[PDB]
């Protein structure tokens, strides 16, 4: 349950990641890799290799799908309907990943914004990616 | 794994009166019914929209037993599980490409067929025995991935 | 979500546990104990050998709590309320615990109902106690 | 567990640019205000009412210099860290009761701190040397539990 200071936290912060979404969803996905290896194993048909242009691409699809999440942040499961259904009928990702993934934002975000990142929003932003996590997974069976 | 005398003759025991054939199939079936993202590694063994369909598949059935035994090998390593699943981890890995997370969900869907199999005979103390090994044999298929 | 045939499935299952929800509420916390070690530091208090009345009685309250929330399939938030502040704001047990339970549980079901836990009532219980686990679990934060 | 000798100078030279005192007090606050139930150990340590309290209380730093200074000391050891935490794991399971996901969240927590503190220097292969570091501590910090 996101809190409406919880809401402002999160738009306050991704505001100033701004422009730089796409590169950010790109550092965050490379950090999942090698951090995470067994998440590789959704990206086979993907180059891996640093800089890629489908790591960049991807990086900025999803960096996309979290700014539309937080413009509509009152109303999440409406606003990714159509991404939740991509994730449980076609991709099929196990819900474990998604945590994964949520923690690599963090970090990224963590390293991009020193002044930002305070305890409050790191909580708030921590309980915003596991909303958007338990979207994405709502429709899985 | 380490297992206790009493865990190891709990297991053992247990496994003779396994028919791997229907245990297998009955496993692997209710893994894709109760966790239907898993049919994401299935999509050329037919019709899985039903529970019905799903436990009626014959390739399901057969994929199920050849599973079920290739645990039952290790069942007679259990001191040794790493090296005896090291081809197999990686085959999963570069191959097939398995998110380890689902050998996980499988042992769990395994220990509920075993108790509804065998009923009270699957006592508390004889389930520990097989999470234990359950845990041991995803553990020991993910040690390859990269 | 579940769905009507979600709800069928666990009435018709819970309708046939009746009177010895209590003593499969104990049998499910022993296995719990046994099979997962690290839960048991959540009762540091409690006698944990075999055949404890502390275990039982505690059983038979989980016990009844599935049954109140059965009953209010449809309105689980409310009837699990006291149990979700309790939970979240005195006991403070990790979420990931809550899956270890419902996994026993299930373990339990499968052990007592022979032709009722077929693989569409298995997925429904299922379902069912992780809704349980997520309403228990929404005031944590 | 194993580490590339690449792998543990980047762990070796990033910690020796770290104020343990401040990191330690750093994490262990965000651990209790990020995800609250952790607190349940802490009731003596007084004011936890919010954020600020939580990272300004006294208590709080001290065990958090005690918390990371023992991790600290671990970095020297990476090659045994079982060994190395063998009686903590004890005291940690017997004594105070502390169930082992809240090691994997501080661990986490840590890592999202090391971020905040060391920004791009704190690339993703260095991250994930240190992410096989927190997951290797916590594990063996929950070896002896029973
Ligand atoms: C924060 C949660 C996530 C968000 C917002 C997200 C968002 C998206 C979006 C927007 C797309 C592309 C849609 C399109 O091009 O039509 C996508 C595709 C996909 N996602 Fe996710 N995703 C998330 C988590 C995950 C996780 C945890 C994994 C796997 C470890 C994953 C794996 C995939 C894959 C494999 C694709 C398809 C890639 C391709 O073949 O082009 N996603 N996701
Ligand atoms: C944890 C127990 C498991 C064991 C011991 C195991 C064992 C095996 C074995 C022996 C093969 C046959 C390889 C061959 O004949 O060339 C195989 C194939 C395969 N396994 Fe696993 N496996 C396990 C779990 C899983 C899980 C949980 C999944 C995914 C949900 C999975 C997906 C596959 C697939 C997709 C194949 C190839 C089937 C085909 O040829 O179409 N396995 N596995
Ligand atoms: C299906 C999920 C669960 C349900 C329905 C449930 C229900 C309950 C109920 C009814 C009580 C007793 C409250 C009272 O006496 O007023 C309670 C207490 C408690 N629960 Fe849970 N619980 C669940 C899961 C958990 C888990 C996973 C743990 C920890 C491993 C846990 C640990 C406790 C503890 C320590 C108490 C206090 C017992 C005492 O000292 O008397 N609960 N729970
Ligand atoms: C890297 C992880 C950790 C390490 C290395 C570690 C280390 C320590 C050390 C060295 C002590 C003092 C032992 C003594 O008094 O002889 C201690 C005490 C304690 N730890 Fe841990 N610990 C860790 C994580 C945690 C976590 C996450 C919690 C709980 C959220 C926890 C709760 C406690 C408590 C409650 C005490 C007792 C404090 C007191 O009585 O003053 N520890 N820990």
């Amino acid at each position: 349950v996101l809190s409406p200071a919880d809401k402002t936290n999160v738009k306050a912060a991704w505001g100033k990641v701004g422009a730089h979404a796409g590169e950010y969803g790109a550092e965050a996905l490379e950090r999942m890799f090698l951090s995470f290896p067994t998440t590789k194993t959704y990206f086979p048909h993907f180059d891996l290799s640093h800089g890629s242009a489908q790591v960049k691409g991807h990086g900025k699809k999803v960096a996309d799908a979290l700014t539309n999440a937080v413009a509509h942040v009152d109303d999440m499961p409406n606003a990714l309907s159509a991404l939740s259904d991509l994730h449980a009928h076609k991709l099929r990702v196990d819900p474990w990943n998604f945590k994964l993934l949520s923690h690599c934002l963090l970090v990224t975000l963590a390293a991009h914004l020193p002044a930002e990142f305070t305890p409050a929003v790191h909580a708030s932003l921590d309980k915003f990616l596991a909303s958007v996590s338990t979207v994405l997974t709502s429709k899985y069976r | 794994v380490h297992l206790t005398p009493e865990e190891k003759s709990a297991v053992t025991a247990l496994w003779g009166k396994v028919n791997v054939d229907e245990v297998g199939g009955e496993a692997l079936g209710r893994l894709l019914v109760v966790y239907p993202w898993t049919q994401r590694f299935f999509e050329s063994f037919g019709d899985l929209s039903t529970p019905d369909a799903v436990m009626g598949n014959p390739k399901v059935k057969a994929h199920g037993k050849k599973v079920l035994g290739a645990f039952s090998d290790g069942l007679a390593h259990l001191d040794n599980l790493k090296g005896t699943f090291a081809t197999l981890s990686e085959l999963h890995c570069d191959k097939l490409h398995v998110d380890p997370e689902n050998f996980r969900l499988l042992g769990n869907v395994l220990v509920c067929v075993l108790a509804h199999h065998f009923g009270k005979e699957f006592t508390p103390p004889v389930q520990a025995a097989y999470q234990k090994v359950v845990a041991g044999v995803a553990n020991a298929l993910a040690h390859k991935y990269h």
